[PDB]
């Protein structure tokens, strides 16, 4: 049964240096063409660049000529992706593809085994600890807590340690222009429950070891 | 080089109907057609190579068709595991580009979004910057648009939007709006409002508040 | 307006006995019979009411039994009476005049010299093309008589002579055969051949025009007991080009009366009287066939022949069929059919033939059988149009509407049942379960009921197991298909000995074409070939196996002779379709290391798209340059038959399959050369011959070869 | 021996069409490659176009790429030229070639006589015949003069005596018509006792001229 | 497309002595598949069909003597004649068949030198037929000289007259290497008849002194 694992990503300066590791398992390596794809978040997929059955060629994109570089090592069954001079725009999800047949030449080329992907993140900014606010209005209402200006991904939120799970909906993290993420939480509850029961949000943030229990209230 | 296309950007079928999704190249290339089945948060699967040819283990659902410039993917019955994002690529020659993409959704009844506005708080008035968020809830389907009001005036460029996925008991979608904008921004505009435009209701639902009483 | 009508006819006359000096129109006692009988004919035909019209007579010729004079008469006429001078009443007028003065006793001048038959006069109309026909040849001429049981050879014709004649007389109560024999390899001579005394255009039986390779017997029957032979245009000099025999032949009804057995085999045939010889003119056919039971259906199955719809009043050539009041006409084309016939009320059926002109064809042989009316074809696809068992769901189109392929659940593919998963055929029964729960390698060994890519062995039993054909471990209860596996064993420029099968074919030293050893004597190539005017002939090829190097003689080689030759009987040279030949070797070959035959792929045999293949041939290494001094191996990579029809627009047919080579560059490919492909078990199998392709330097266009798949019944029925 | 017989050639309209066929003998037709040779009135050989052994490689030249078709039967033994779109570059004189190999690129083994094409505005004209004698040894000749196109062919006695005939190349005069001058030299003691003639022959007038010289 | 030049242009050979032709080319001409040079040598004869001399560098046809000897490498090629004779004359052409579209070389002339030959000069006057055709013509004939260089004028009644004449001179002669010309004078009647005397002068190289013959209008 054939498997692709992938390793190598990570947070990376807007301009370092960075390289990715692909081994396979399952089938010989030495006899498919390979490629990386990319996938930014949200965004469709985008081949990057490809290389044939043993190093006899490397294609490559446009928007990625001269900053990227393939390669191949049979004699361990790794592919190898090495980037360079990276800016804002390649921050994506990589996947290593196997190609049908040997190289390009022929008719039959297309990708059929993917691997499960390794985030690549490049950002500018430093790590810094969730910033948590309220969020309230002023029949059944809606109460939530907003969470902003937080670097990097991902941080969880929960209502009561758990003991509040109906009606909980946790929207994804939008990238603002300053380079640090936001998110909101926001659960349904009744109305006559406002003045009689108290809700708590959790929100926690490993790589900034931070937790914070906000109090959510009109 | 060539740009592959493809059509409808979206869907809404239900277990049991028949599914049409369609592909068209700029310039023909010899039918070396490709589709995959990326589902939401996995790697992308091989369903139908040559345009006609169909990948070993892949259920006897999908037929490819087509020649030329148009291409034609069908699902014959759908399916609780078959509601994913299917894209179309060209095999031959070598910018290998893929399509758009095609969403397939669940179909239920029309719901209509609950709207709510939330004012900024104190905590972040003191920070130096405002966000003001308008929530819809519980509405179908996808296609819903917001603006922002102030002053009777429309905003562009300082508002970001969100959505969750669909719902595993009633596929249903939520929306989040948040409007960022700078404490001298935020003190010299009066009226603050979320329209909302959908097609669950008969008129568009408006929702505006003031500070300075609540 | 005066207008000349022309008859020519015959008189018997009792009171005088033909001679042997009659035979000869030198003779001058044949001038003077010629002459007494001008005057008689004169004579009688100004005594009727013709004589105001008379214009000229002419005695023709003499014949044996009572004096029979055949002659021909012109009678200007005016145009609005020509309607009326039939041929029918001129010889009542005629016969009325010849009775009318044997009670009277005065006597007619011709009378006293002549006694003439009323009953032997016969008439028949003719035009001034026929006139000059006949009297043009007025010279080579020669009379004879054919008897009971004695066939007759002919005498030979005179090379100076540019047109002659043969005159055939037989018993009145028998029929004429004649046969035609091609000693010449090509001739441009012109026959003709007509059911009456002289060249009449309305009474031609047959005319023969060319000269073939094809057939060489040519077998012509007479609805009359005379006939006349005509030969004209020997424009390069030579003798001998043809031989006739002649013989008398009887006469017998081909109607019959059967009830047919419970089988679904071909139970028997039917055929025009004296097959395969050209019917008679006036020949009627009844078959009545009684089937078992009314579940069953009654196929009939033709050759190279086939029916079709008309409208009443059209008279067609061909034939005319009635099955059960439908009245149908045939059409010979390149390709096969077969009538199927449904009962609902009566299990009685009526077949008639009817000739219906006078000109004739060759004869027609139908195989009758029976087929259960429910699902006709077990485990196949019926094409409507045609009414033939074509497999379905197998990635080749097979019937003109394509409606095999369609709206099927897995195409070219295996299904798995327990959820409907198609997985490739390479992984069923192969030892390792790729079904979820295990239904791919289930009933591996036992008998199953056949479909698609299932291999039948020899008992008429099926197998799951895709290509089990020579693969080292039984696979069926028979055994059938591990039997006769000594082929596709292995012993850029090519080694010597890295493909034992490949053959040169060689005429005055040069290499034309390349081939294939199938068996121990035949060798397998491409028809166009030999569509060349000098090639055609069997003496000239000689073919060589065992070599690498064209230049310079190796010890391995071995040159055998072509004893015979044999295309496809459908080959079409406009279409390349069919295209596939076969030569019989001098004597066997001797199995050594140099040489081992290649493995003929079974009927159900899965060539897979996307396999890759190679093409061994012999070929110009640059444009306009001569074939490269060394065997060279390329290889190509199948393509599925939607793509290349959607390339090449209703010219790609079931019997061709199609391959594509190294993108940018080659397209030397030799003519007949072998598309030999790898199997699993190590043994090579061949999956095509070279036969067309177009773009040398196009480029994305592909190579089409003859699908051996699609001819392998003819192959399997020649070789054995 | 080996022989080929072209046919065809003659006056063409500058933007019409023509089609020229060889006729080959003596040889096993389908064995050799086939080319077509066209020289100019005053430039060297070119090349137009070959085919193969049995049309397998049809090659055509640059120039004429487009324009012209080859082609052959072997039934009748024959090779054929399609050439159309003429220009009056395409004016020369053909040759059927027969190669020495079954292949466009071998050797060229046996040439044929030619045959003229020539395009022009002007249309057909007739050759004007003059006798001229003079008024040891003497010379006497006869003159063709005005005749369009070519070629004329001059004998004497209808090719009884070849020795000491002098046939001069036709020069294009100033209006646009073309004229030469057969001369023959003989000694001065048979002028008055047996009588010259000459006889000239053009196919594309259809005309032959017999003309008597004396003073 | 290989462009193929040869040299000399022109070459003067008197009989006893070898000659040289060079053809060059503008690639290599060795199919790698079979190293056979694919050079062909022809001699096109005068007012006759063209010959095969040499094909493949090295090989002579089925007739042509020992006197030519073909060699050379890569792109430059050599025909040699080892002893000329009179009938090695016409134009001879280096063709390549190594690509498509064959192309033939460019020519190169054989001229025979001999001794000096006196030519015969000859006046032709017109005849009586071409009076009433409105335009009389008058021919001056010279043949069997060497060299090829002679001027002839034209002189009527003491006058030179110039842009009004045509000539005309034939090719090499394959049996004593000498030439032919001709030169015609055409004059209208209001030319002609105003005229009494005309005369042909011809300067060679093989008379020491101006030869000259000249006729009366209307002394036969
Ligand atoms: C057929 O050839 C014969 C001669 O052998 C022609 O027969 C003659 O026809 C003329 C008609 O004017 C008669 O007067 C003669 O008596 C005929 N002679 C004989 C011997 O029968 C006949 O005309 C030719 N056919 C045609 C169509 O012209
Ligand atoms: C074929 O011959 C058989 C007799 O040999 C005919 O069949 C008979 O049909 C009649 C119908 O009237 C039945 O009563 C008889 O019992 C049948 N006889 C037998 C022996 O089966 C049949 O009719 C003949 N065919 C035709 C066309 O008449
Ligand atoms: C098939 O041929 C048979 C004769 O072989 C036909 O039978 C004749 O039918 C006609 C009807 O007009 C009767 O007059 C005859 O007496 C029948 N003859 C015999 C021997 O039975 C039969 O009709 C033909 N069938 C068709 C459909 O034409
Ligand atoms: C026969 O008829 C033709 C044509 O009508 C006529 O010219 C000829 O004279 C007739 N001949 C005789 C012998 O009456
Ligand atoms: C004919 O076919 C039907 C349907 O396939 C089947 O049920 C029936 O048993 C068959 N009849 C015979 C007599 O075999
Ligand atoms: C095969 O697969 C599953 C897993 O073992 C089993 O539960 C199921 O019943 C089986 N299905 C069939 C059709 O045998
Ligand atoms: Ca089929
Ligand atoms: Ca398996
Ligand atoms: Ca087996």
């Amino acid at each position: 049964e054939v498997q692709l694992v992938e390793s190598g990503g990570g947070l990376v300066q807007p301009g370092g240096s960075l390289r990715l590791s692909c081994a396979a398992s399952g089938f010989t390596f030495s006899s498919y063409a390979m490629t990386w794809v990319r996938q930014a978040p949200g965004k469709g997929l985008e081949w990057v660049s490809a290389i044939s059955g043993s190093d006899t060629s490397t294609y490559y994109a446009d928007s990625v000529k001269g900053r990227f570089t393939i390669s191949r090592d049979n004699s361990k069954n790794t592919l190898f992706l090495q980037m360079n001079s990276l800016r804002a725009e390649d921050t994506a999800v990589y996947y290593c593809a196997k190609h049908q047949d040997y190289d390009f030449s022929y008719y039959y080329s297309a990708m059929d085994v993917w691997g499960q992907g390794t985030t690549v993140t490049v950002s500018s900014a430093s790590t810094k600890g969730p910033s948590v606010f309220p969020l309230a209005p002023c029949s059944t209402a809606a109460l939530g807590c907003l969470v902003k200006d937080y670097f990097p991904e991902p941080v969880t939120v929960s209502w009561n340690s758990g003991a509040l799970t109906s009606g909980v909906h946790t929207f994804p993290a939008v990238l603002q222009s300053s380079g640090l993420y936001s998110l909101s939480s926001v659960v349904t509850v009744p109305s006559s429950s406002l003045g009689t029961k108290t809700y708590t949000c959790n929100v926690d943030h490993k790589p900034s070891n931070t937790k914070v229990d906000k109090r959510v209230e009109s | 080089d060539i740009q592959m296309t493809q059509s409808p950007s979206s869907l809404s079928a239900s277990v049991g109907d028949r599914v049409i999704i369609t592909c068209r190249a700029s310039q023909d290339f010899n039918s070396w057609l490709a589709w995959y089945q990326q589902k939401p948060g996995k790697a992308p699967k091989l369903l139908i190579y040559a345009a006609s040819s169909l990948q070993s283990g892949v259920p006897s659902r999908f037929s490819g068709s087509g020649s030329g410039t148009d291409f034609t993917l069908t699902i014959s019955s759908l399916q609780p595991e078959d509601f994913a994002t299917y894209y179309c690529q060209q095999t031959d020659s070598f910018p290998f580009t893929f399509g758009p993409g095609t969403k397939v959704d669940i179909k239920r009844t029309v719901a209509a979004p609950s709207v709510f506005i939330f004012p900024p708080s104190d905590e972040q008035l003191k920070s130096g910057t405002a966000s003001v968020v308008c929530l819809l809830n519980n509405f179908y389907p996808r296609e819903a648009k917001v603006q922002w009001k102030v002053d009777n005036a429309l905003q562009s460029g300082n508002s970001q939007e969100s959505v969750t996925e669909q719902d595993s008991k009633d596929s249903t979608y939520s929306l989040s709006s948040t409007l960022t904008l700078s404490k001298a921004d935020y003190e010299k505009h009066k009226v603050y409002a979320c329209e909302v435009t959908h097609q669950g209701l008969s008129s568009p639902v408006t929702k505006s508040f003031n500070r300075g009483e609540c | 307006v005066m207008v000349s009508q022309v008859y020519s006819g015959s008189l018997r006359v009792l009171n005088r006995h033909f001679s042997q000096d009659l035979t000869r129109r030198e003779s001058s006692a044949f001038r003077s019979e010629t002459a007494k009988a001008q005057k008689m004919l004169k004579e009688l035909i100004t005594s009727t009411r013709l004589g105001t019209y008379y214009n000229s007579s002419s005695v023709y010729s003499f014949g044996e039994g009572p004096l029979t004079c055949f002659f021909w008469f012109i009678l200007q006429i005016p145009e609005h009476r020509r309607l009326m001078l039939s041929p029918e009443v001129v010889q009542a007028l005629l016969v009325e005049e010849l009775l009318s003065t044997v009670n009277s006793s005065a006597a007619v001048p011709y009378r006293a010299e002549y006694e003439v038959d009323p009953e032997g006069l016969v008439i028949l109309e003719a035009s001034v093309k026929d006139i000059a026909a006949l009297n043009s040849t007025l010279g080579c001429y020669r009379y004879s008589y054919v008897g009971q049981g004695q066939v007759l050879r002919l005498k030979g014709p005179d090379h100076l002579a540019s047109s002659c004649l043969w005159h055939l007389q037989g018993p009145k109560d028998l029929m004429l055969k004649l046969r035609l024999e091609w000693t010449l390899a090509e001739c441009r001579d012109r026959l003709a051949m007509y059911d009456v005394a002289g060249p009449l255009e309305k009474r031609l039986i047959t005319s023969v025009y060319g000269c073939s390779r094809q057939e060489p017997v040519v077998e012509v029957l007479a609805s009359g007991a005379i006939m006349a032979v005509v030969w004209k245009k020997g424009l390069h000099s030579y003798y001998d080009p043809f031989v006739l025999s002649v013989q008398p032949v009887v006469f017998q009804a081909c109607e019959v009366n059967l009830t047919l057995d419970n089988r679904l085999d071909s139970q028997g045939v039917l055929s025009t009287p004296y097959f395969p010889s050209y019917y008679s003119p006036q020949t009627h056919c009844s078959w009545h066939l009684t089937v078992p039971s009314l579940d069953y259906g009654l196929a009939l199955w033709f050759d190279a022949y086939a029916l079709r719809r008309q409208k009443y009043d059209l008279p067609c050539t061909q034939g005319q069929w009635t099955i059960q009041n439908r009245r149908l006409c045939g059409l010979r084309i390149l390709q096969p059919y077969a009538e199927r016939i449904p009962v609902v009320a009566t299990a009685g059926i009526t077949i008639n033939f009817t000739s219906q002109i006078s000109l004739t064809g060759p004869g027609v042989r139908v195989h009758y059988g029976l087929y259960n009316q429910s699902d006709p074809c077990p485990g196949e696809f019926l094409c409507s149009v045609n009414g033939l068992c074509v497999p379905a769901c197998d990635g080749v189109k097979d019937c003109p509407n394509g409606l095999d392929e369609r709206n099927c659940v897995c195409r070219a593919t295996f299904q798995c049942k327990e959820d409907s998963t198609c997985i490739s055929l390479p992984k069923v029964c192969d030892g390792q379960p790729d079904c979820l729960n295990g239904s791919d390698e289930e009933q591996c060994q036992e008998g199953v009921p056949c479909g698609t890519f299932t291999f039948q062995c020899e008992d008429r039993s099926c197998v799951k197991k895709p290509n089990p054909q020579c693969d080292g471990r039984p696979d069926c209860r028979d055994g059938s298909d591990e039997e006769h596996c000594d082929c596709g064993l292995q012993g850029a420029v090519s080694s010597e000995g890295e493909w034992p099968w490949q053959a040169s074919l060689q005429v005055r030293g040069r290499h034309i074409c390349g081939g294939a050893l199938i068996a121990d004597r035949w060798v397998i190539t491409a028809a166009h070939c030999f569509q060349e005017d000098s090639m055609a002939s069997t003496v000239l090829w000689t073919v060589f196996l065992g070599k690498v190097w064209q230049n310079s003689r190796w010890p391995g080689e071995v040159s055998f002779k072509v004893s015979r030759l044999l295309l496809h009987p459908y080959h079409e040279e406009d279409s390349h379709d069919y295209d596939v030949a076969l030569l019989q070797l001098d004597h066997p070959v001797v199995r050594s290391a140099a040489v081992r035959p290649v493995c003929l792929p079974a009927r159900s045999h899965f060539f897979e798209p996307g396999l890759h293949c190679w093409i061994t041939g012999w070929g110009a290494l640059r444009e306009g340059g001569p074939i490269s001094n060394a065997l060279q191996k390329v290889d190509v990579q199948l393509i599925p038959q939607d793509l290349c029809s959607e390339v090449y627009r209703y010219q790609v047919t079931p019997r061709m399959l199609c391959a594509g080579y190294r993108k940018g560059k080659a397209c030397q490919g030799d003519a007949g050369g072998p598309l030999v492909c790898k199997a699993l078990s190590g043994r090579w199998f061949l999956a095509g011959l070279v036969s067309w392709g177009l773009g040398c330097g196009r480029p994305n266009y592909f190579g089409v070869y003859t699908r051996i798949t699609g001819v392998i019944s003819w192959i399997q029925q020649v070789v054995t």
